């Protein structure tokens, strides 16, 4: 996360640090859900140009974080995944179209104020706070340059016709993207590594934080695309109400 | 589930993060 | 359960066996529909006349068993109560009005071809099944006579007016009841000790089991009633909801 | 919850128990 700031204690709960066996090196981002249920970017698991072929057994992760390096101990939760869901129709080929994927966890997980999940957005909730001038907050750890602890930048939503004309890669719905025009001076932008972390915002609505987004493609180190949670929910829920015991 | 995305250190606490206004700021139909 | 017979194994695995910590000794029944909570009858916890004042401490449960007296060895389960919640306007009373409880569970509880959840009803499934001269299945362990092992009787749904008539208490509209008219010759009736026990119903729609009632009263040892599962649901999803982490 | 009131023994092992027909018998409109 670069020209990011510090989050202060239980910022984002339902952050996740996707930390790979072995070696010990922190992967993407991922989010909390449910009480068994991470969401992150496909890329992260999936993508065979970085021999990126990952298993099951192969990852664990890390919940209710500040630091990178360090161990807080018995504040934060190590946790191992007993499956992997990749989408069926996921696109490495061209344009990361439906860059998403769900993790389920071994055991399940007791919450705290460090530990908690995100609301998943519904109707009202999606095309009340998508828009035009509106921001949402990317947390993340990856570089600077290295942050002691967890990030947290607040980036604006750019519009449609914008980011397609500004980028190469054909975007499609099952996405949209955030990061400051050049404009006015503010940068900002979601850096490599912290790729599959959470867009969250605030509902004015009912003072809940949702995930609307996910750091498909942050860059950073233009702007940062991210797949389009909400229009790819009927999958998530199709995962989870089937499998997920 | 049904309790999700209320930090249990702010919204339960009616406490609010540094930057969480910022967001606020860039909304309001009109 | 009266005139009853041997269920076969996991026939009824969303049931649970209400069993006091000290001394040794089966006391109701349940149902278990998440996986972490069962449902039961008030007056198993909560009924001054018989000295019930039953804390969440003081009793365990038993899930995924055939046997009373035995024990199956990783087959069926042992599990603790976080917590009990009785109905807030429950009538022990009178007429025992709204006779329905929810205890969480201390722990979490893995799912087995044995142990497994119970569907709870919805608009259709609640105004289709629930009928005149329709009949689901009252599963419970209480007296013959005693049963080495679970047992399972199917009885019918006795029409608005006639339960009226045949008893002295005053039925709210938050029960139903059900047993054999004298008429035929099927005797049958769930008897004292199968109280807070699952009725059950297998919709013809999607081939799901559903609990529309709770063993309230069901004498046996006259028609036995049961608490209206459905009239009361929206409680049942305002304690999930809101405890249950 | 979502895969609930199947029996793992035989609504998934697509298997009928003794007495459910005789549910079943005491239904159907008309
Ligand atoms: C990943 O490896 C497995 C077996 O090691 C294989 O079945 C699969 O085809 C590979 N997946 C991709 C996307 O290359
Ligand atoms: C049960 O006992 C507790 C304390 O031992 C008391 O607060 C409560 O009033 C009693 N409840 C009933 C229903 O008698
Ligand atoms: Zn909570
Ligand atoms: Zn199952």
């Amino acid at each position: 996360i670069v020209e990011g700031s510090d989050a202060e204690i239980g910022m984002s709960p339902w952050q996740v640090m996707l930390f790979r066996k072995s070696p010990q090196e922190l992967l993407c981002g991922a989010s909390l859900i449910s009480d068994r249920w991470v969401l992150t970017a496909a890329h992260c698991l999936l993508y065979p140009p970085w021999d990126k072929n990952f298993t099951e057994n192969d990852l664990l992760v890390r919940i209710g974080k500040h630091s990178r390096t360090r161990y807080e101990r018995n504040i934060e939760k190590i946790s191992m995944l007993e499956k992997i869901y990749i989408h069926p129709r996921y696109n490495w080929r061209e344009n990361l179209d439906r860059d998403i994927a769900l993790m389920k966890l071994k055991k399940p997980v007791a919450f705290s104020d460090y530990i908690h999940p995100v609301c998943l957005p519904d109707r009202e909730t999606a095309a009340s706070l998508l828009q035009a001038g509106y921001k949402g907050r990317v947390t993340g750890w990856g570089n600077l340059g290295q942050p002691s602890v967890l990030q947290v930048v607040n980036l604006p939503i750019v519009e449609r016709p914008v980011c397609k004309d500004s980028t190469r890669i054909r975007i499609t719905d099952n996405m949209f993207c955030a990061g400051y025009k050049p404009d006015e001076g503010k940068r900002g932008d979601a850096c490599e590594g912290d790729s599959g972390g959470p867009f969250v915002m605030k509902s004015p609505f009912n003072n809940r934080w949702y995930q609307m987004g996910i750091v498909s493609a942050g860059e950073g180190c233009k702007y940062g695309f991210y797949t389009h949670v909400f229009r790819l929910k009927k999958w998530i829920q199709k995962v989870i109400d089937q499998f997920g015991e | 589930e049904a309790d999700c995305g209320l930090r249990p250190l702010f919204e339960k606490k009616s406490l609010e993060d540094k930057t969480e206004r910022e967001l606020l700021e860039s909304y309001i139909d009109g």
